[PDB]
């Protein structure tokens, strides 16, 4: 029973493991997206700055 | 009757029939050999084990592809690639099945040649067809105007279309690719003591690559972060175990595609061969091209490449042109899905090289209008 | 026709038929001469007693072994040797039987070519053939991959297969075994005023260290419990009377296997062997190495071996592998149940040296792919 | 001031001042401890003999490398190495001596990091510089072109030049040398009687091999003769008597260099990873690299290496070229000679890492533009 129980938690370290380091990936690359919308967005802002300014 | 469609590539065999959403047969172009003693009388083992079947005695075997860039040197490795696919993993006989095959342009005359020539007296074919890659990619793309950059694992390049007419002078094609990705990993994991030498150890790199690699939106600052923070460390458990940590070297690998400098290449980077192919094309077609820039093949899945080559190709156009950027989630099968809906179109079926063609004329017959 | 096994061994001749489940003749592979001198006239005594026999007459002879460590030093006694085995023993002629014969790895050539020379010449049998007796162990075993370790009475060695495929440059050979394993009980046991100088004591020594040596799990917590307890002594009654009393050198005599530092060798133990041998082997498979870990031999007999060798190789190897240690009831056996395996094997039938290829080759013809 | 030219090596320690034509102190690079328990009370032993004095207490001790292939594995064992280095054979203060040392290609970073920071802070010294091995051989060789092969004792390595340029994706590294080659030569004598299995005994074997190996012209010719003649045997004398006498193992010790499998290696022999560095190289320097194929290092020291790798080299390059390869008699000391003559150029003097540089940018300043 010990080395059972052993196993059971061994498989489930393992499941949780990869569900964590999935999500970290997940933030990893969502937080690279945000950063190149914040300067998409710098950007954008300051193209709107010329074209109303011009306008 | 059915059609079968190889797409062969440089190190990933994919078949299966035409009309399929799919290839039913995706393995590894390997041939390995066993390179040591042998000592159990009884085994019956055998010389050489083909595909998938030598991934699982990579420790036993030395491996060899027999497709160098886009380029076969290995007849005899790929006569036993095409028996094996067509025989193990299709299970079908190759004398009552039409055959679509491709390559990539711009190879020697004499692949193509003898590959038709194996085609037809090896194994026996009624008829075949050789196509290039860059064109089923656009047909499964639902396009017909578009510049396609199809980045294997071999050979890399661009072919311009407009209206299913193809611009050959404005075609480029470079030697960098996934193999190449993979030498600069391997030589550069040794900065951290971690050292791959061995062809099976090859194998263990490559898959390092396809699980950890990204490409960096902004070269410089990632570098910079990595320098600084540790939030970009990320670890991979070998075969056995000693767990390595992969640190910059995660996204020092695919920036070799946008600096070939990096492996003392003297050509330049993907994005600005993109952006020279399309100002080697006409003027009237410059802003359909920049607006369906088509992405297929292995190499170009990276998380991120989609990203980067927009900001690098939107940093050399000009200001007034949008930049679009097609990258869809399948792909690295591309070539074959534009391969199954080629080979299944009616229209199709007036175009295949028959056998007394072949008999009749010799193997030129594939350069000649039966392309 | 039926085929001879004799694996000669060092220290315990074990021969039989091919095709049998055991060997039929177990005897010790001892040569003794009387040395006093004889005074009944019509007593007609013999010059000198092989196998069991000696063992009866020990208090009247000296018994030398002319096997050394897997080497042959003696080579009339060898023959005598195996005079013995074939006509008292096993009770058949030589020169009607193939003869397969067992030998350790990386030992002198010489050694097995002088064998093949005997055995077709004094014993004039029509074939033979040389085999390796960590790859016969794992044809008893049941296994076709796995690292052996067959520790016998004059060598112990590692031998890692994987498919069937030998990986030689990983073989491991070391010269402790169970017959230093008694020279060190001998010594130690003066430190309780027993003294065993003769000849004929060490047979006496190597029965006590069967019957009553073990492995401890942990060597600090063993000397300490002997150091304050009792419960772990135990007595022995010797062919004279007088019983003796072991305390802690009960297990300090098989821990020279895991510091062979006691006996004053400058190596590392079994544990740490087979480990180097498996680091010393590919990368991709290592991981069935540790999990078809397979012990054989005399000398694997102690109680306890095969928990000791898992914590220790546990403790060794990285923490996410499953390592496991084969040891079977009938290990002292193991290398000569393969061998009739081997030798019944119907394919085998090919790899004989027959007696008209030595004839015209000479006795080089042994180490030819035959080797 | 003068600076400090010590060419730490793997097996063999080289130092010296910079303008010398030769190393002052050349020993091997060994830190042995006692593993026997010291009975004689008063004589006050030490507890770890490092250098030359090692190999004379040789008998009592066990020999560790502090340095495995090219890198450091026991940091306190070397910085034991560098104090005996610096105090007790040159008898010099390192806190008034600029230290240039030397390092094979693709290392781990770390390597340099600690040594740099070893040798400013446990020693002191003012400045200091690490330089690769090739680049100095290419120094003390009076060319600036040339594709260099250095073999070491732990690492072989080529690293192709042209014009004083190094091609960096070009640089091939090896992990076979003399080490490799004195551990196949112990298990390639043990097949002829004699075992040699301490430490004490692997200097034995390494004093055999380079007394009376040598490269064999053609291999399979010189395994004929040695088969048929006799006139190949020589004998060597061992520490006790008893002389041995060696055959083919003269010759099949160093073609392990040529043909990497002998030892299970997969990769190419000296002679193919030469010509394969060079085809890697642009197509215009080739010619010059044929020419200027230069030798050093220990182990490219055996006679019959030149003609060996000309006549390999000449079989694989096109039948045009002119191959030549520069062995110097004085190829062991190249690394060193050319360490001498760049620390003591006068451009050099501003290329050094001060004191106030590293206490400015921590260690990291090694991999800098001051490299
Ligand atoms: N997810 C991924 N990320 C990065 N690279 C990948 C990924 N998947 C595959 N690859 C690379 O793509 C290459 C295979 O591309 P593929 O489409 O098979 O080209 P080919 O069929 O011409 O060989 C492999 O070398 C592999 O390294
Ligand atoms: N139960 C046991 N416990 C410990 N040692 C044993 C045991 N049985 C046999 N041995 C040792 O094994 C040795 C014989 O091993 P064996 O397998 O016969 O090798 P070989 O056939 O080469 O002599 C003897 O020296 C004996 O001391
Ligand atoms: N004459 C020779 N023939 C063959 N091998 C030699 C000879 N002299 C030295 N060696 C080998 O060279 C090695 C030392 O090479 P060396 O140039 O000292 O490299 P390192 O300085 O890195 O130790 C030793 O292992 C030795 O076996």
């Amino acid at each position: 029973r010990a080395q059972e129980r052993l196993a059971t938690a061994l498989q489930k370290l393992e499941e949780a493991e990869k569900a964590a380091d999935e999500s970290e990936r997940g933030m990893k690359v969502i937080e690279s997206r945000a950063q190149k919308d914040e300067e998409k967005m710098e950007i954008q802002e300051i193209q709107l700055k010329e074209a109303k300014h011009i306008a | 009757t059915t059609a079968l469609v190889c797409d062969n590539g440089s190190g990933l065999v994919k078949a299966g029939f035409a009309g399929d959403d799919a290839p039913r047969a995706v393995f590894p172009s390997i041939v390995g050999r066993p390179r040591h003693q042998g000592v159990m009388v009884g085994m019956g083992q055998k010389d050489s084990y083909v595909g998938d079947e030598a991934q699982s005695k990579r420790g036993i075997l030395t491996l060899k592809y027999p497709i160098e860039h886009g380029i076969i040197t290995n007849w005899d490795d790929m006569e036993k690639i095409w028996h094996h696919t067509f025989y193990n993993e299709l299970r079908v006989a190759p004398e009552e099945h039409p055959t679509l095959l491709t390559e990539a342009p711009l190879n020697p005359k004499a692949n193509r040649e003898k590959m038709t020539q194996i085609m037809f007296e090896t194994f026996n074919v009624p008829a075949m067809y050789v196509a290039i890659q860059a064109v089923l990619s656009l047909y499964a793309s639902g396009r017909t105007t578009g510049i396609v950059l199809d980045s294997g694992d071999g050979v890399t390049h661009n072919v311009p279309i407009y209206e299913g007419y193809a611009l050959p002078h404005a075609i480029m094609r470079l030697d960098l690719a996934g193999r190449d990705l993979t030498d600069y990993l391997m030589k550069i994991l040794t900065e951290r003591g971690y050292s791959f030498v061995t062809t099976a150890e090859r194998e263990i790199v490559r898959d390092i690559k396809e699980k950890l690699c990204y490409v960096a939106l902004d070269f410089e600052n990632e570098m910079a972060t990595a320098a600084s923070s540790s939030s970009l460390e990320k670890s991979y458990e070998l075969p056995d175990g000693q767990v390595i940590t992969i640190g910059n070297e995660r996204f020092r690998c695919p920036e070799t595609l946008f600096q070939p400098s990096f492996i003392g290449m003297e050509s330049a980077g993907i994005h600005e061969t993109t952006y020279n192919s399309i100002m080697k094309c006409d003027i009237d077609i410059r802003k359909d091209l920049y607006a369906n820039n088509v992405l297929s093949g292995g190499t170009t899945m990276y998380p991120g490449i989609a990203d980067r080559m927009q900001k690098e190709i939107t940093a050399l156009a000009p200001s007034t042109m949008k930049i679009k950027i097609i990258a869809p989630p399948e792909r690295k099968y591309s070539v074959w899905i534009g391969g199954s809906i080629l080979a299944s179109l009616s229209t199709f079926q007036q175009m295949w090289i028959s056998k007394q063609e072949y008999d009749e004329a010799g193997p030129s017959i594939v350069h000649r209008k039966c392309f």
